[PDB]
């Protein structure tokens, strides 16, 4: 609140009005964060949520795969194996 | 006469000696360089006389 | 609902080029000045 | 060719001669009425004086 | 002489040369050019 | 901004100090009034030669503060608009 | 920021006349006629027109 | 807005870059002409 | 050919005022209505603007909207206020209060009735008519709502005709309303899609003109509306009067608009002089171009320098020769290339009128299709996004009974015409 | 058409009132009795008295306003003063016994018997108007009928009259100086109907004012008579965009819409200038950005209230006289380069114009100087919180001792309804820090 | 165009400001009253007033200045003077109570509450110059006013208009003519703001000027009128350049950059000639090498200090009236030949010179004679050090054992003020020798 945002930025020689200044910024920023939330759903596109999205998918798929063989993909790790050996000796 | 084929500066828009004319984008002839010495009119005060 | 006796009064606007007899020149719209006008008070003319 | 061109010259430099006699004189106009606003002031600071 | 071209030996437009509308040279100037409808309706018009 | 910052009761509150003018004991338009009634009049950058993202200035602009102090339950944490 | 000059040393001449009175509808030489009627360019006659 | 972007290009150049010289042997709507070389 | 004309606002009322004054000084209409011209060509042309009264007079073809009386009973009180039919004027008890859902739902909605009664009126009357022309300003509430209401809902039953918007835009530096962006974008989100061509005012830019070029002391609004009207009548020059070539609205429209919603257009006009320095220059189609071409000659604030230009028209006016007038219009876009658009060869059309208007020798009217025009948009839909982000003057709109999502509709059409503003200015062969 | 109904309540109302319509009558040239010369048949050619004059059926002028008092003294001074004839015999409510300076008589017990008689009034009056464009009303908010009945009539005004804009002149308590003890408490219920039942309310507080005539008018003792003068010099360049031609036509509902952001943010602060002595106006070239720089300087400010300690929201100029879009456009530019004003980021147009040709009038034994041109603001800003903050800290201090609060028991309103004023205000102080803070 | 603002500080600079502007409007044929009746001579609305008058919409041409003292005896023998309906009643403002020759008082106790309106004065004055040159501070250090609300108008003028040009005429206490005894200790606590604030500070004190007078002018008893005229002599001869026509047209800019050499070495000694009393002039051909010698002679200058004692590093000389440019050149040539007086080694032209066509004005009645032609010299030169040396030496005597210390610290001034003033002046004679130093 106010008091904890005082206590917070206790910077000794600054203006105490700026000291208000700063405390009622970040009082409105939390105030403004909380309305803008309450009505993001219509104003946010749906590409926005899209990046977060992806990330978490990316990793259920890694822990996911970091488990489960496949056989059809155990015959084309058969067939790599040997390119790799094209590689270093090229 | 800003630019001028009179002096030995080119004034002219940039790469207009090879500017997209109707002789090279989608046609081609050997006239190329005759057609823009031809059809750079205002560059044509003195060689052409003023005419177009 | 104002008289019925009223009538539009008529405004006369000092210097028109017409009036004047020159060309409706753009910037010669001396008519149109405020000082030019008869009067600045406002009437009900439509209704009137 | 030229006679015209110069023929509407002169015309045209005469009615803009005739539009500045006009626009001076509303000029005038208006510095008569802030001059009589000023004489206008002035009474007004003498009777408040007195 | 082009009007850019030098006019100093040009020659002189004589006294009685008449430099306006009337003396343009056109079908109207040209001496015999009839243009006044001698058969038509504006004919008949112009013999009323 | 010290300039564009509200004088809320809310910043009396937190100050200390009420939106109320200072009475002072002292003749109407002379310096004590002034210096008693505005901050603008005893503003003093800095004390002394400075060696016994500049500093900058714009809180001495406004009235000296009242003896009083703002209770907090005389004002609100929110108020209702868009 | 806006450049200004006054009216006592800029405004039109008064040192030219030329003694014709004339409605802005003769004012301009030829204004009310095309170029299929006449074609050509030529001055307007109106009272005290002469030669300049 | 910068008024040099888009950079007028070389047709000259880029003609040569991209080795258009011709066709000599005709296409649907040009001619087959023995002089045109290098294509 | 007809055109019919319709002034709404304020603004609008104003403007078509002066516009009536110039069109009836250029036919020869006295403020009784009387024909007192001095040929046959005024009289062989004005049905164009004037629907024939009984008694060899001329009325306008104009319609007068605007909720508040006040502009109505001026343009009444005006010298030529007496030429409009009477109950062409239509008007409320209450004003649109500068409101643009006032204007397009709520107050403007009853009188929409009548307004659309007499432009029909006037539609049949027409043997066959061309167009539709209203002015308007887009910062105001009843030429702005009521305006575009009509914009939207006359397309409807003449899709056929040409839609042509005279929009006095605001500018933050002249702003004189609060809402000019909410009013600005709900009237343009509106043009876009309802106007066939939309040419912009800036009063900035007209207040500019009066300083560099006029050199007025005092230049009020008829000095200032005179400008505008100029380049109305001027547009419609070809139309009126014959000309070694011709054109109408729709040519303007074909030569003009490359693809429909860039139909927005910033204009000039020619020749412009202070009274002092007219006697230094010679007019000339040579001089008539520059003067085109001078950034300060246009009416709107934004300088063709910080754009290309999609297309142009100079509408010459006046005694001239049809070599030398193209000859001007090749040499300036060869060597302003850099700034005229490459895909589209020969982007000025130009078109030649015998008439020029009364006391010229010869004018032109410009009107030009540049990318510049996107600088406007962006800024206004800027001060758009940051109103309706902290959710300011809201409640004015809304309590109208419009919806929240028509501001976001709005800003996203805005958003969209500055894309192809751009995306076709920067665009490659 | 275009008529605006005009209210007075209390005695301040009232002789502002007075001293309105001695300005209104002699700039639409109405005879103070009203009647036109014996040998016109019409006393006015022209109807552009219309908005505030209703013509009788004798062909003479009554105004379209009304006196609305508790205590008979000011309303009967009208009735045996020089505009006894001008004014209805009715129109002029009065009541019997005044409401004490105390809210709770003038909105509870008092007014409440009289409120419906002058709605009476009022609706006859809105009956003879047939394009009403508003409400005037102007009261004080320190006065017993001032604030409480004017609050009712307020009231019922928004419930009788939709939504008509209602724009409001009030005199609020002066930082320094003020002539009651109850006062804030008065002020502070009083802003409950001003906060909700108002369109537009202007601060007109007497310490400005009489600073306003000291410094410029050169008054050394001025009175209420000059402030008022001042007061209907400012309603008057409010109003006569239509009433006379001008190049920016500005009307109540304009004004009112371009001016207010959020409904409860809905006070401005309002400055008039050149506001200078005969002896100032013929030293000094009163040109449009010297009256626009004056204007925005808190010298000319109506309200004590220093607009360089808030952010401006929305400033509406009305020009008069001689004023040209060649210069007010020139002073908007070259004031928005001033870095003592300054606006909130989300309203960056921030301005309104209305330029109207008509220059001010000169009442006689009036000291204002007759001037070529004038402008008049109407600002929103968020400077406006300070008097707030003033006047509601004061009443808390009146409040934690429970003192005067039996009055206002004995006149029948609740402590709650002191409690809710109070709430009430501190929420308005936190939405004007709100909406003064930046995106 | 070409606006310059006047400000005149203390009695001093009052006294001062009075023969400056009565010598200005006989320059431009501006009575009293402030009008232009008829002259012929006059082109049709020609206007070179502008500099030091505006025009007025009554016709009237008021004065760009701005009169300051603390407490009103000039400032109301000014205002009921002859030049009432000249200057304004604003801009002619004072105080109630003195600064008692206390530099404390006068910038932290009664400056403070007349700085601000000073300020708004000097912002309402510069809003109507669109050309503003700068502003001529006048005062006398050795004051109370003159030195503390110089000061801190002075420091806030700096932060209000940047880097426009400041002019100081000040009146520092000379070597043996001085009123005060705390005015050492006013000379030595004003040195910052002069140091730092002021663009220019040109000499006048009063020795130099008797002894000039009763030398030159041959009356045996001047006055503080006729060193006031002699000062505005000064002052119009350096601005006749910016004001009338002139073979070679110097600002004030143009004149600082050339008389600056270094960022605070622009302390600038002056001298005027031929000055000339009306049985001298007319038998006198007062040719321009022989007013050019004795402008350079330390007999005919207005400041006490011997210029033999230093180095000559900048000259500006001002001339009016028919001086041909050769005259002037031949004057430069013989003053690079003659020997005791020596040019700084760095500065090899170390001379700048503007010839005005307007000759000076004589005023009948005060102390000047009619002379075809005058020169004024303003120089930066290292002989200035003397003064300033001496002034130091009094302040260290003064304060060696806190004499007249109580005052000062009374007034809301720390100790450490005079000590921080007497090394910054300290600082000042030594980077004056140094630069007088050879290379
Ligand atoms: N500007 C102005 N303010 C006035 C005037 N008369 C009274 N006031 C204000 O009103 C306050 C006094 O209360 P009133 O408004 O007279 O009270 P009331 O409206 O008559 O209601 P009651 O107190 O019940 O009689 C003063 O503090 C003034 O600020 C006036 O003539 N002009
Ligand atoms: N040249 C000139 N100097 C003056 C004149 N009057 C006063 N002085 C100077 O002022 C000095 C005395 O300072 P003060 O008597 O305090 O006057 P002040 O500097 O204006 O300050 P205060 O009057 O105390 O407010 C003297 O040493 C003079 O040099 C004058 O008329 N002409
Ligand atoms: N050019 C020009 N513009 C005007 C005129 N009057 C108003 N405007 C513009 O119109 C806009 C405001 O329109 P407004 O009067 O509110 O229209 P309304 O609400 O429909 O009556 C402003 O941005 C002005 O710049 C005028 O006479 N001439
Ligand atoms: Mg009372
Ligand atoms: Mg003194
Ligand atoms: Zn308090």
């Amino acid at each position: 609140s106010m008091w904890a945002t005082m206590e917070a930025l206790d910077r000794p020689g600054m203006s105490k009005d700026e000291l208000y200044m700063k405390s009622l910024r970040q009082s409105l920023r939390a105030k403004a964060f909380l309305d803008s939330s309450k009505n993001a759903g219509k104003f946010i596109p749906d590409e926005q949520l899209l990046s977060s999205i992806k990330r978490r998918d990316a990793k259920d798929l890694a822990l996911t795969a970091e488990l489960v063989p496949v056989r059809r993909r155990d015959r084309l790790q058969e067939l790599v194996l040997l390119e790799n050996k094209h590689r270093l000796r090229e | 006469t800003e630019g001028r084929l009179e002096t030995i500066h080119n004034l002219r828009p940039k790469n207009w000696d090879n500017r997209r004319h109707w002789t090279n984008w989608h046609h081609l002839y050997d006239c190329e360089q005759d057609h823009i010495t031809r059809e750079s009119a205002p560059f044509h005060d003195l060689r052409a006389g003023g005419q177009f | 609902k104002n008289s019925v006796a009223r009538t539009q009064p008529k405004k006369y606007f000092a210097h028109a080029p017409q009036s004047e007899n020159l060309p409706l020149a753009i910037g010669a719209d001396f008519h149109d000045d405020p000082i030019n006008r008869s009067t600045l008070r406002k009437s009900h003319n439509l209704l009137l | 060719e030229q006679e015209r061109d110069r023929a509407f010259d002169d015309r045209n430099e005469e009615v803009n001669y005739r539009l500045y006699e006009v626009e001076q004189k509303v000029a005038e106009q208006r510095r008569l009425m802030e001059k009589n606003g000023a004489d206008f002031n002035r009474a007004l600071a003498e009777q408040q004086r007195r | 002489p082009w009007s850019t071209g030098l006019a100093t030996s040009e020659a002189r437009k004589g006294a009685g040369l008449d430099l306006t509308e009337n003396n343009l040279p056109s079908l109207k100037t040209y001496r015999k050019a009839n243009l006044t409808q001698t058969i038509g309706a504006e004919a008949a018009l112009s013999s009323m | 901004k010290l300039l564009t910052i509200p004088r809320t009761n809310n910043y009396y509150a937190a100050t200390g100090g009420c939106p109320c003018v200072p009475r002072v004991a002292a003749h109407p338009g002379s310096w004590r009034l002034k210096e008693g009634q505005l901050r603008s009049s005893t503003y003093r950058c800095g004390t002394g030669c400075i060696k016994k993202c500049c500093h900058h200035s714009g809180d001495q602009y406004g009235w000296r503060r009242g003896p009083h102090t703002v209770l907090d339950k005389n004002t609100a944490a929110t108020g209702k608009c868009d | 920021g806006i450049y200004t000059i006054n009216h006592e040393y800029h405004h039109p001449r008064e040192e030219v006349r030329t003694g014709e009175t004339y409605t802005p509808a003769e004012m301009v030489p030829g204004q009310y006629t095309t170029m299929y009627n006449e074609p050509l360019q030529a001055p307007n006659n109106v009272i005290g027109s002469t030669r300049r | 807005f910068d008024p040099e972007y888009p950079v007028p290009v070389n047709q000259t150049a880029l003609n040569a870059s991209r080795g258009r010289n011709g066709v000599p042997e005709g296409d649907q709507y040009t001619i087959r002409n023995n002089s045109t070389r290098e294509g | 050919r007809e055109i019919v004309s319709c002034q709404a606002g304020q603004c609008g009322n104003q403007i078509g005022s002066k516009f009536w004054e110039v069109i009836s000084d250029e036919h020869g209409v006295d403020p009784t209505g009387t024909y007192q011209g001095d040929s046959d060509l005024q009289l062989e042309r004005i049905n164009v603007y004037f629907d024939e009264s009984s008694g060899g007079r001329y009325v306008p073809r104009a319609v007068l909207m605007d909720l508040e009386p006040g502009t109505m009973d001026s343009v009444r009180a005006g010298p030529y206020g007496q030429l409009f039919r009477p109950d062409n004027f239509i008007f409320g008890q209450s004003g649109a209060g500068n409101n643009w859902a006032k204007g397009h739902y709520t107050e403007g909605a009853e009188l929409i009735d009548s307004v659309l009664d007499v432009c029909r009126k006037e539609a049949e009357s027409c043997d066959c008519l061309q167009g539709f022309q209203l002015s308007h300003s887009l910062g105001g509430g009843t030429g702005s709502g009521m305006g575009t209401l009509l914009i939207s809902k006359l397309r409807e039953e003449y899709p056929d005709r040409i839609m042509m918007t005279f929009s006095v835009i605001p500018s933050p530096r002249v702003s004189d309303t609060v809402v000019e962006p909410y009013n600005t974008t709900l009237s343009v989100h509106q043009l876009v899609e309802n106007s066939d061509e939309s040419m912009c005012i800036d009063n900035e830019a007209l207040y500019d003109i009066c300083f560099r070029t006029l050199k007025l002391t005092t230049p009020t609004f008829g000095d200032l509306n005179h400008l505008v009207a100029a380049v109305m009548s001027g547009v419609t020059c070809c139309l009126r009067f014959p000309g070694q070539l011709n054109s109408d609205l729709r040519k303007l429209a074909v030569n003009l608009v490359p693809f429909p919603r860039l139909h927005f257009f910033m204009m000039g006009f020619a020749p412009l002089t202070s009274r002092g320095s007219q006697q230094y220059r010679g007019l000339s189609v040579a001089e008539l171009t520059q003067q085109m071409f001078d950034a300060k000659n246009m009416m709107q604030a934004a300088d063709p320098r910080h754009g290309r230009y999609l297309t142009a028209s100079a509408l010459f006016r006046g005694r001239m020769s049809t070599k030398e007038v193209d000859e001007q219009m090749l040499n300036v876009q060869n060597k302003n290339s850099s700034y005229f658009i490459e895909w589209i060869p020969n982007n000025i059309k130009s078109s030649i009128c015998d008439i020029p208007p009364k006391g010229l020798k010869m004018s032109v009217t410009f009107i030009g299709n540049n990318t510049c025009i996107q600088e406007m948009f962006r800024r206004v839909g800027e001060q758009f996004t940051g109103m309706f982000r902290r959710k300011a003057f809201l409640h004015w709109y809304t309590g109208e009974g419009m919806d929240e999502m028509e501001f976001t509709e709005a800003e996203s059409n805005m958003n969209d015409l500055v894309s192809e503003y751009q995306q076709y200015q920067d665009a490659t062969v | 058409m275009r008529e605006a109904i005009c209210i007075h309540i209390g005695q301040a109302g009232c002789q502002v009132g007075n001293a309105c319509w001695e300005l209104f009558c002699l700039e639409h040239g109405i005879q103070p009795d009203g009647s036109m010369p014996s040998d016109k048949c019409i006393g006015v050619e022209d109807d552009a008295f219309n908005t505030f004059f209703s013509e009788t059926g004798a062909g003479k002028h009554v105004p379209r306003c009304l006196f609305l008092d508790l205590e008979p003294t000011v309303v009967d001074e009208v009735r045996t003063g020089t505009y006894r004839q001008l004014f209805n015999p009715e129109q002029l409510v009065s009541g019997k016994e005044d409401a004490a300076n105390n809210y709770a008589r003038g909105h509870y017990t008092i007014g409440k018997e009289i409120v419906d008689l002058a709605l009476d009034r009022i609706r006859k009056l809105a009956d003879n108007c047939t394009g009403l464009q508003g409400f005037m009303v102007f009261h004080a908010v320190g006065g017993g009928t001032g604030s409480g009945l004017g609050a009712l009539l307020l009231e019922r005004l928004s419930v009788d009259y939709g939504k008509k804009s209602k724009l409001g002149y009030t005199v609020y308590p002066s930082p320094q100086v003020s002539t009651a003890v109850v006062e804030p408490y008065n002020c502070v219920l009083s802003t409950h109907s001003l906060l909700e039942h108002t369109d537009v309310a202007t601060m007109l507080d007497n310490e400005a004012i009489y600073d306003l005539t000291r410094r410029s008018l050169d008054i050394e003792r001025p009175s209420y008579t000059n402030v008022n003068r001042l007061i209907g010099q400012v309603v008057s360049s409010l109003t006569a965009s239509l009433r006379f031609d001008g190049a920016l036509n500005v009307d109540l509902t304009e004004f009112q819409t371009n001016l207010v952001p959020y409904p409860r943010i809905h006070f401005v602060l309002t400055s008039y200038a050149p506001v200078v002595s005969a002896e100032k106006a013929y030293h000094e070239q009163l040109s449009v950005a010297d009256i626009t720089n004056s204007v925005f300087e808190p010298a000319g400010m109506l309200t004590k209230c220093d607009p360089r300690h808030g952010k401006y929201m929305s400033c509406c100029l009305m020009y008069r006289g001689d004023v040209v879009p060649k210069d007010v456009n020139a002073a908007i530019a070259t004031i928005k380069t001033k870095r003592t004003i300054q606006f909130v980021d989300w309203c960056p147009t921030g301005f309104k114009c209305g330029i109207n040709y008509q220059p001010p009038t000169v009442v006689p034994g009036g000291d204002l100087a007759k001037v070529q041109r004038a402008v008049c603001m109407i600002a929103n800003s968020t400077a406006i919180a300070e008097v707030f903050a003033r006047i509601d800290h004061k009443f808390d201090l009146m409040y934690s001792k429970r003192a005067f609060v039996h009055w206002y028991v004995g006149e029948g309103m609740e402590e709650g309804e002191f409690s809710e004023a109070r709430e009430d205000l501190a929420a308005l102080e936190k939405d004007y820090e709100e909406v003064g803070a930046e995106s």
